[PDB]
């Protein structure tokens, strides 16, 4: 219902939709398009925007900030994010390491033209680096001023509980998020996982890939449709998926969903995007557009929302038939 | 549910304010009487008192009414405490029931003058 | 009787009377006035100038600041504080998450056009903000050399101990000061609820509105003056309180008031704001001025001071009969 | 024995003897004197100069800041120490305070032209703030690489102990030195008083005034001399002592020492000065000089050191008849 949320249970409030830069920013799409989308997204609302340092090698986050630049936006009305761990070919250019999280954010700092972000993300775990050495890194960059918070990536609730814990243990400052995947059809881990993490001590998630790539919203019911990001050269792992046993049997299932879309009278993307921002632990979700058409759609979400009751989300999880077991 | 850090003689012990104001007219219970040992540089009231003994005092807090001496805990040291925290005379008087104690009573020949006189020969 | 008080337990000296900027700069009167009402507080020894950024939305604290540079006033001899909470349209603009008041202040500080504030005030409590985020955060702009000190605006008494015992536990540093609102019509907070505080942890109280915003001058026996704040664009609100039926009463109760005045030889202005500095738990009280006139009769509250006698004081609260209950 | 000690424990090494520029720089001698002073000082081995933001209003800083920088010498061969309380005519220019500490070292800084002193000290006590502002803020401006290190100076030994205790409490940096008075005339406190602290918390002392401002170098003998301190305008203070019923005793039995002096074969100021290093708690000793013949001798009392024998001492302890009590 309510369009801006607290980021779990820090102060920090962003829109319940976000738009991401993965693929598209300084790679699929144009700068102007790109521009296009943050224009869009921005004039409706959106306040949070997701980078990472691996997204097309450092393009993507000179490309978001060009536009942040040109657009003259005030800094105070945006909540930039953005990921580390992959920064180079070098040994010593990837990790949680003290060493790679500051140059990482600072080379990420400069390709944006920022002075700070609002949370630097860890891209995963890193099981070569100490808890400790990465809990004290993040809040050194936050101290330093070059992030507001920071959070976690592909972590375990283990290890986000580790972290958290060690930041007590040290007095430093706690992770206040976890980017997760999250979509109809990989719900483990926020459903069953994170909740409790959110209840004790205040972590929240940002799901990401709400769509799973593409999947999710019905436009492979045939085959690889031209310019889709399946059929983009690099993204064969992608159109594996979406031929392979599985990936028939996800499409079956979304024409069964494709009535539920009817019955509530929105289109399957704004379902499934919907869908995920239905549970509570979840502060926001990361959208994906190749274009203005795909995400003036996808904010319609918002209105679908209201609509989710008990009888339908059932309904559902009938015909995903994958309900995590509690 | 704001919560509450007494340290008796370096003892840590810790409550909830509303279990202390459940005895308003007590030594702890008395924000003007308990402001006198507060330490605001850690935030926790200090005594430098008896040990032992604390356990049952909060205990009387926590439990609402009772009111029990530590077996370790010798009676004159005991009652010297609860004379000090100021549980009160009803408790005191409930307290030393329990203890054994209990009694009391005389009273000379009222006025008399040669009453109350004789009466103290016989 | 002392002319300079300790703000609360610190060892900031701030004269027991300072001048604050709501409505008048960059408002009400104009930037000559301004001036040359800070020139004259600062040529009688007050040295506590109040600001906001949410005062003309950042005009007071310009004005405010054109004047420091202009007369060239050593920047060790005055007492800025500015208040922060309310900064922008944007939902990540208001609060008191750590975004906000490390970007809120920055802003002041540039309109302000000065390296540090002596004390930063959160203007009122924040629900959406856990009490660490913000704690945290105000010992990092202290710790960056933002501000000196900071405090709270508006808090409950609960809030500030709150904000005391969160800054223990992690070892940050407490604020030292409540801004509440003070006067013979509004007592139950300052008199009731902060002594305790004062005496259990240093923290003082710098009252705002002495005169009730006019109010209590007497200039409303009659009507609504021309020229007058009730009377002013945008203060509607403040014309009904005045024409209200409680407000009738409290012309009355101050008809009698203007004979303690006399017997004590002094204007009602001056008692009224003497009046608010009887008791030690305050530490200062911002006045407000719109013209040289009404910053030096309100000066002169301070002789009246040292007749505020028990009896006087006793007749006082007859007059009012709203002495609060202990 | 050694001429460089370390000051109290900490790993700062000083030479037994600094030259402090009371009365003199900025004040007494001229500029090229001063310089002649410290050149002379530093090509002995001396590497302690002492100052105040105080010192003829802050004329003193700029004197030795500007010999320093005209000399060339490398900054990390020399050990700047200013002390910090008196700054200005405002009520918030003086005291210990965390705005006028930072203020304060800023403006010292600033006149000697140094990014940071070595060891900053608060000039004395400050009854008006609390132990705990003063110690965050002297471990702030160290955490600023403003200073290396703090100290006191005319603190009791209780408030010595409670800036350390407080320091323990909080993680915050303890003191390492107090700057206490220390002559033949003048020696409960460094006797009594300090020693306990210099084995119990590493304090140290530097001891100032080893000839009582030239009391106790004989040169007093008959009357005032002309151009001698004593005669100065703005020290009758000063010279009422000498012509005192207690000078004329002071004087007299610095007539019996003046045969210790013989037997030991050196002038009366080098045994007064040697003296005051004969207790390992006496980390070093500041010296007075206005004039090269003076610097010249004074420096002399280190090969006296070795002959402060049990008897020489017990009975220079006679003579005095002012041994403190245990
Ligand atoms: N590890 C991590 O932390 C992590 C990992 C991945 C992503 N993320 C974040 O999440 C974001 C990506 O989410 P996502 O892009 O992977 O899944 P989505 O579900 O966010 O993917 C959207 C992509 O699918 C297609 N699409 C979207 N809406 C459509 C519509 N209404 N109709 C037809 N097609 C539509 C688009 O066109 P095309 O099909 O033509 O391309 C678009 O490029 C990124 O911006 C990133 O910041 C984070
Ligand atoms: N939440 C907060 O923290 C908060 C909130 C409000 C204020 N404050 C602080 O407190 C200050 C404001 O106090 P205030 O202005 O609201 O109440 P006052 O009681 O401080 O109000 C003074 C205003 O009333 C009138 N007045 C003052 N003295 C007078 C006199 N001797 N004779 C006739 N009229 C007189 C003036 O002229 P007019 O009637 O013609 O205008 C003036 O503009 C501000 O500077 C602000 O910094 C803080
Ligand atoms: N509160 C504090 O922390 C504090 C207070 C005071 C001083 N201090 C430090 O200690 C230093 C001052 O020590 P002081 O100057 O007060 O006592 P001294 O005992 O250090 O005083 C030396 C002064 O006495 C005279 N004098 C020195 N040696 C002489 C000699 N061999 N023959 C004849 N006369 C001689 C000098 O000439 P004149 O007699 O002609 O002037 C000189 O100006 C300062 O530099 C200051 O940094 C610290």
């Amino acid at each position: 219902l309510q369009f801006y949320r607290n980021l779990g249970k820090s102060g920090l409030r962003v829109s319940c939709l976000g738009l991401g830069t993965w693929v598209t920013f300084g790679g699929q799409i144009t700068d102007e398009m790109a521009e296009h989308l943050m224009t869009l997204a921005y004039d409706n609302g959106i306040n949070l925007f997701d980078t990472a340092e691996v997204y097309a090698a450092g393009k993507a986050e000179v490309v978001l900030g060009n536009i942040i630049k040109k657009k003259g936006w005030r800094r105070s009305s945006l909540v930039i994010t953005t990921k580390i761990f992959w920064g180079g070919k070098a040994e010593t250019e990837r990790g949680l390491s003290r060493k790679h999280i500051i140059e990482g954010l600072k080379a990420s700092l400069e390709r944006l033209q920022l002075e700070y972000v609002d949370v630097v993300f860890a891209n995963r775990p890193d099981p070569n680096t100490p808890m400790e050495e990465t809990v004290r890194a993040m809040t050194h960059v936050i101290n330093q001023g070059m992030a507001m918070y920071w959070g976690t990536s592909r972590w375990s609730s283990m290890e986000i509980m580790e972290a958290y814990s060690v930041a007590r243990q040290f007095n430093l400052i706690p992770p206040i998020c976890e980017q997760a995947e999250y979509h109809m059809f990989q719900r483990e881990k926020v459903e069953v996982q994170l909740p409790e993490l959110f209840h004790k001590i205040g972590v929240g998630a940002m799901t990401w890939s709400p769509l799973a790539c593409g999947i999710v919203s019905g436009k492979y019911d045939s085959g690889i449709p031209p310019y889709s990001r399946a059929s983009l050269k690099g993204y064969q792992w992608l159109k594996d998926k979406i031929l392979s046993e599985e990936g028939r049997r996800q499409q079956a299932k979304l024409k069964e969903l494709q009535a539920i879309a009817e019955r509530l009278g929105c289109t399957l993307p704004q379902l499934a995007i919907a869908w995920c921002l239905r549970n509570e632990g979840v502060s926001s979700v990361l959208l994906g557009a190749s274009n203005a058409e795909q995400l003036m759609e996808n904010i319609g979400a918002i209105q679908v929302l209201p609509k989710l009751s008990s009888s339908i989300v059932h309904e559902i999880d009938s015909i995903l038939g994958n309900k995590p077991y509690s | 549910s704001e919560r509450v850090v007494i340290n008796i003689s370096g003892l840590r012990f810790e409550t909830q304010l509303k279990t202390l104001a459940q005895f308003p007219e007590t030594l702890l219970g008395d924000p003007k009487k308990r402001m006198r040992y507060f330490d605001p540089l850690r935030n926790e009231y200090f005594f430098d008192r008896n040990r032992p003994s604390f356990d049952a005092i909060l205990y009387y807090y926590q439990s609402g009414g009772r009111l029990r001496r530590p077996v370790n805990v010798p009676l004159d040291i005991f009652s010297e405490e609860i004379r000090f925290y100021e549980l009160g005379e009803e408790a005191m008087e409930m307290f030393r029931e329990d203890e054994g104690y209990i009694k009391e009573e005389e009273r000379p020949l009222p006025e008399n003058e040669f009453q109350r006189q004789v009466w103290l020969l016989f």
